RNA sequence: AGUUACUAAGGGCUUAUGGUGGAUGCCUUGGCACUAAUAGGCGAUGAAGGACGUGUUAACCUGCGAUAAGCUUC
RNA sequence: GCGAAACAGUACCGUGAGGGAAAGGUGAAAAGAACCCAGAGAUGGGAGUGAAAUAGAUUCUGAAACCAUAUGCCUACAACGUGUCAGAGCACAUUAAUGUGUGAUGGCGUGCGUUUUGAAGUAUGAGCCGGCGAGUUAUGAUAGCAAGCGUUAGUUAACCA
RNA sequence: AGGGGUGAAAUUCCAAUCGAAAUCCGUGAUAGCUGGUUCUCGUCGAAAUAGCUUUAAGGCUAGCGUGAGAUCACAAAUAAG
RNA sequence: UUCUCGCAGUCAGACAGUGGGGGAUAAGCUUCAUUGUCAAGAGGGGAAGAGCCCAGAUCAUUAAAUAAGGUCCCCAAAAUA
RNA sequence: UUGUGGUAGACGAGCGUUGUAUUGGAGUUGAAGUCAAAGCGUGAGCAUUGGUGGAUCCAAUACAAGUGAGAAUGCCGGCAUGAGUAACGCUUGGGAGUGAGAAUCUCCCAAACCGAUUGACUAAGGUUUCCUGGACCAGGGUCGUCCUUCCAGGGUUAGUC
C-alpha cells in the first residue's frame, strides 16, 4: 500500500502563502520565506496588541495634560482632584470630551477645581 | 595572453590603402567601411594631383603606390591614370573623390561607405 | 570574487533600466518616398540629386 | 478586435528581443514598419516578418480598416531551451543553454481595447458572485 | 515672501492573462509476490549463444536458413 | 513496479573485467487541416472536418519556482530581517461582512533549523520550486488496559478435512 | 601482475590513481563520532550531581521528572515555643 | 517530598550576592558550600546587555490601581519649602 | 474553588492520506484533478460558488498501513542570480555572380604566412570521413545560399604491389 503525497502538502503550503499576501517579492512567492514572515508577523501582532493598550493610554494622557495646561491646572493634580471628588471617568472619555465637547469638559474641571471633596 | 594575431600593423595599413586606391582608380567605385574610405581618400587625392604633370619622375612616384588589379595591370593602370582619369581633373582645386555612407552590414552593423570619383 | 548574496529580481531590472534602445532618426527620400535613416544613401542609390549606385 | 500573429521557437533570446519589441508598442502601422526596417539589430528582420503577416491577416481575414491599426502588444515569451555541453579546462564541463523565444504580435483598431479586457474580467467576477447568491437563495429556500 | 500637484528613467503591492515546466489526478499489450497442476533439461544425429544471409518490402524489429517471411503430411 | 511498459543490458563510459540511464496517453473515428492571405520556406491567420481545434501531430489533465503584459494605489532628502499596531488620501464593490486593493505618516521591531552555559551571528546547513527521502517485520520476555473460560482450572502446536 | 612485478633507489613506475593497482563479491563491514528524523491540541515537567568504569565526547546504579496504586496521621511541609 | 510498579531524560553548565581554597585580595580565571536567575522564561528598569532589580505571559478589550524605576525636550508623568 | 510560560522527557485526546468490508448517495443536466474569491473552525483542517477538466467519486462505522516533509555540503527534474558579463582557442582588400537575405558561398585579381614545410608518397590508426547533386531540423563558439553535418546515388579491378 504505497500512499503517495499529493494535495496534502500543497494545501497546507498554500494556506501559509495566502496568509503572507502583500509581502516584498520572494516573501510572498516561496513557501519557506512566507512561513517565516507569517510567524514573525504573528509575534509582532501579539506584542503590538499589548503595546497598543499602553500607547493609546499615553496619548490620552498627553492630550488631557495639554487641555489642562491651557487652564492653569496640571495633570498630576487633576487626577488627584478627580479621586477626592469620587468622579470616575476614563482619560479616554475625558480626552474625547475635551476634543468634542469643550463646554462640558470645562464643566468637569470647574467642579473638581474648588468644590468640596465629597 | 599570447600567440595573438599580428594585428593592424603599419605595414598592413599601408598595403590596405594601396589596394583600395589601386581598385578605385581601376573601376571607379569602392564599397568599403567608412573609416577605411576616409583614410584611402587622402592617398587617392594625393596620387591624382601628383599625376597632373605626366613626367617620368611622377610615374616613379606613383609606382610606389599602385598595385595590380583585375581590369588593369600595374602598367596599364598607369596609362589609364595619366591619360584618362587625371587629365579630367586639370583645374579642379582638390576634392576629386567623394565618400558617402550606406547602411549597416547585416553581420557587423558597421557603417559602409562608397568612395567614388567626383565628376 | 563572487556575490555572497543573491541579487533579487528588482536590482536586476534597476540595472537594466539604462539598457533601453533609441530610435534612429529617419527621413524621406526626395525621389521615391521610402524612409531611410538620416544622412545616408537610400535604396535607389540616389542621395540628394546625385545618382550614387545603380538601382537596387 | 485584436488580430495577431505568432512564431514558436524563434532563435533570438527573449532578452534581446524585448529591447526591439519596446520600440514598436503603441506605434502606428506605417511608422512601426519604418522604425523596424532601419534598426541594425538581429531581432529586427524577424519581428518585421511577423508584423507584416499580422497586418495581412488583419486586413484580409478579420476585415479591418488598415489605416487605424496600431501595435497593441508585441512581446517575446520564453521558449523551450536546448542544452549543450561546452568542454571547459582541466577536464571540467559546463552547460550551454541555447535560448528560444515565442514571439507574438497583436494589433487593434479600437484605441480603447484595454477597457473591453477589463470588462470581460469584471463579467467573470460578476458571474461568480451571482452564482453564490443563487446558491444562498436555494439554501434558505430549503 | 508662505503652503502648494501633476514626473516615473525604473521599481513595489493586488488582480487578470500569455509563455517555459511536467507536479497532482485518471489509465496501462508492463512489473512483483504467490496458488493449483505440468515438467525438471539440451548436445558429436552438432547443443546454449552469436555472425551472415533471405522480401515484389528503405532501415530497424520479428520469422526463417541456399527448400531461407517458408516445404510435406494428418 | 524487474536496471529495462519504447528496439534495455540499448545509447553511453572504460584497454579490459566492469559500470549503466532517460523516455507512455491526439481524437469515437485521421475525418491529420483541401483551399485563400503574408512569408523564401518552415510557420502563422482564416476556411473545412469534428461535440470540443485554447483536443493540431509541441498532440489527456497542466501546479509551483521562473519570464513578460495590463486596470487600480504608492514610490526620486531617503538609513530599510522589509513586518506589526495606528493612520490620511486615492480606486472599487464582496462567500454583506464594524467590506476590499494600495499605503503619505507615527510608535515598536537584529530570520528559520542545528549544536551549545551562551548564536542577529564575524559558528554552522539550505539559491528557488516540485516529487522522493529516516521507528518496520518475524520470533520470544515483561508491564498497562480489555474480553473469553474458571477453581482438579486455562489453552492447544504440528498435522488432517 | 598486486601481502606481486620493475626499479643506475625518489616510496620510482605498474593505463591522467600506488606506504601498495582497477573492478566485483563478503557488504546494507563497523563508527561510544558529525548531520537528518515528516500532523495538531491539552496536563505535568527536569538535570548538567555522587560512586564505579583502559573510564573522562560513552555506559550502569543512585539523585531530580512523569503515569498508576497505596498510606489520613502516628507521613510530609509552613510558623511559634 | 513516604512506599510499590511502568517509561524516561540528565553525567560539557553560566553569571550575581555571601564564606573560603589555588592565583598576585588579577582575570568574563579555576575549584568548593549556600542563596537566586538563565538554561527551559516573555514583560518593565538598566541607552543598547541570557545570569543584576521589579515579577511570572490562557485569549481578546484604544478600561482602572500599582512594583522596580522615573516626571525640561527626545519620552508617559511635579510641584511647593 | 484552585489553576492554564516551557526545552529533554512522561501521559491523554484528536486531524489528515491510500485501500478493504458493510451500509446509503452523487455523477456527460458534468466526478476526480486544477486555479481564483472579500467563507467556517481552538488546532491539525473543512466547506460554497465560478472558470478549466472530461469519468469516477462521496458520507458513516470498523479494519490494515510504503500514512503526514523545510532543512541530512540529501537524490532527480525544472528554473533563477552572476549577466547579456568573461570568452569566441595564430591569416587581408576589392571586382563580378548566385541567392528572399552575403565581411563569411563561387570565380578572378592581388595581399600575407609555410617552404627540412602548412609541400608530396606511404606504414599504424580511423572506417566511408572519398566523388556528384540537393538541404540548411540539429552540429559549426558569429553568419551562411556553405560545410569533414544530413539526404539520394555512386566509388576501391593484381600470376609480378
Ligand atoms: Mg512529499
Ligand atoms: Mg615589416
Ligand atoms: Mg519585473
Ligand atoms: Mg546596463
Ligand atoms: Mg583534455
Ligand atoms: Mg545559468
Ligand atoms: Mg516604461
Ligand atoms: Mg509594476
Ligand atoms: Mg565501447
Ligand atoms: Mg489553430
Ligand atoms: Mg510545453
Ligand atoms: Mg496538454
Ligand atoms: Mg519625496
Ligand atoms: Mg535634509
Ligand atoms: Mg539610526
Ligand atoms: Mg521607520
Ligand atoms: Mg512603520
Ligand atoms: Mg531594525
Ligand atoms: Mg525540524
Ligand atoms: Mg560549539
Ligand atoms: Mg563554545
Ligand atoms: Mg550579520
Ligand atoms: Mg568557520
Ligand atoms: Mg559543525
Ligand atoms: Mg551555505
Ligand atoms: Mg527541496
Ligand atoms: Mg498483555
Ligand atoms: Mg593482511
Ligand atoms: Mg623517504
Ligand atoms: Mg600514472
Ligand atoms: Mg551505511
Ligand atoms: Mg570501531
Ligand atoms: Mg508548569
Ligand atoms: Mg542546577
Ligand atoms: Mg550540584
Ligand atoms: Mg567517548
Ligand atoms: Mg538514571
Ligand atoms: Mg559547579
Ligand atoms: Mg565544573
Ligand atoms: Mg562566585
Ligand atoms: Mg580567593
Ligand atoms: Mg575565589
Ligand atoms: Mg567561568
Ligand atoms: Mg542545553
Ligand atoms: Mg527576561
Ligand atoms: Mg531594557
Ligand atoms: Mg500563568
Ligand atoms: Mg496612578
Ligand atoms: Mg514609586
Ligand atoms: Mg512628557
Ligand atoms: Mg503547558
Ligand atoms: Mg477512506
Ligand atoms: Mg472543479
Ligand atoms: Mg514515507
Ligand atoms: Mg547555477
Ligand atoms: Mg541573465
Ligand atoms: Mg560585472
Ligand atoms: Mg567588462
Ligand atoms: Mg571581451
Ligand atoms: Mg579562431
Ligand atoms: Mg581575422
Ligand atoms: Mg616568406
Ligand atoms: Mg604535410
Ligand atoms: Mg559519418
Ligand atoms: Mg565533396
Ligand atoms: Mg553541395
Ligand atoms: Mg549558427
Ligand atoms: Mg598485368
Ligand atoms: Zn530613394
Amino acid at each position: 500500500m504505497r500512499i503517495k503525497g499529493g494535495k496534502q502538502t500543497r494545501v497546507r503550503r498554500k494556506k501559509w502563502l495566502k496568509q503572507a499576501s502583500g509581502s516584498f517579492g520572494t516573501r510572498h512567492a516561496s513557501y519557506k520565506v512566507a512561513k517565516q514572515t507569517v510567524i514573525q508577523a504573528a509575534k509582532y501582532a501579539y506584542r503590538d496588541r499589548r503595546n497598543k493598550k499602553r500607547d493609546f493610554r499615553s496619548l490620552w494622557i498627553l492630550r488631557l495634560n495639554a487641555a489642562l495646561r491651557e487652564q492653569g491646572m496640571t495633570y498630576s493634580v487633576f487626577i488627584n482632584l478627580l479621586k477626592k471628588h469620587n468622579i470616575e471617568i476614563n482619560r479616554k472619555v475625558l480626552s474625547e470630551l475635551a476634543i468634542k465637547e469643550p463646554s462640558k469638559f470645562n464643566l468637569i474641571v470647574q467642579k473638581v477645581k474648588s468644590e468640596q471633596p465629597k | 595572453s599570447y600567440i595573438n594575431k599580428p594585428g593592424k600593423t603599419s605595414a598592413w595599413r599601408v598595403m590596405t590603402v594601396r589596394q583600395q586606391v589601386s581598385a578605385v582608380l581601376a573601376y571607379g567605385k569602392i564599397e568599403t567601411t567608412l573609416k577605411k574610405a576616409k583614410n584611402t581618400q587622402k592617398r587617392l587625392d594625393k596620387l591624382i594631383t601628383l599625376a597632373k604633370v605626366d613626367n617620368f619622375n611622377n610615374r616613379r612616384q606613383v609606382k610606389k603606390w599602385l598595385l595590380n588589379t583585375n581590369l588593369f595591370d600595374v602598367d596599364q593602370l598607369m596609362d589609364h591614370l595619366f591619360s584618362k582619369v587625371a587629365p579630367k581633373y586639370e583645374k579642379t582645386p582638390g576634392g576629386y573623390s567623394r565618400v558617402l555612407k550606406l547602411g549597416p552590414r547585416r553581420g557587423d552593423a558597421t557603417e559602409m561607405a562608397i568612395l567614388q570619383l567626383t565628376d | 570574487a563572487v556575490q555572497q548574496r543573491r541579487s533579487s529580481k528588482h536590482r536586476r531590472d534597476k540595472r537594466r533600466s539604462h539598457d533601453a534602445l533609441t530610435a534612429q532618426a529617419l527621413s524621406v527620400c526626395q525621389k521615391c518616398g521610402k524612409k531611410k535613416l538620416f544622412h545616408r544613401v537610400c535604396s535607389c542609390g540616389m542621395y540628394g540629386d546625385l545618382r550614387v549606385k545603380k538601382a537596387y | 478586435m485584436i488580430a495577431f500573429a505568432k512564431q514558436f521557437r524563434v532563435r533570438i533570446s527573449p532578452q534581446k528581443a524585448r529591447l526591439v519589441c519596446q520600440l514598436i508598442v503603441g506605434k502606428k502601422t506605417a511608422d512601426a514598419q519604418n522604425i523596424l526596417s532601419n534598426t541594425p539589430k538581429k531581432a529586427a528582420t524577424l519581428i518585421a516578418k511577423l508584423l507584416n503577416s499580422a497586418i495581412a491577416n488583419a486586413t484580409n481575414n478579420h476585415g479591418m480598416n488598415g489605416d487605424a491599426l496600431y501595435v497593441f502588444e508585441c512581446v517575446a515569451n520564453q521558449g523551450p531551451s536546448m542544452k549543450r555541453t561546452i568542454p571547459r579546462a582541466k577536464g571540467s564541463s559546463n552547460m550551454i543553454t541555447k535560448r528560444s523565444s515565442n514571439l507574438v504580435v497583436k494589433l487593434s483598431d479600437n484605441p480603447n481595447e484595454r477597457q473591453e479586457l477589463i470588462k470581460q474580467q469584471k463579467a467573470l467576477v460578476k458571474k461568480r458572485v451571482e452564482g453564490q447568491q443563487k446558491a444562498k437563495m436555494a439554501r434558505q429556500k430549503a
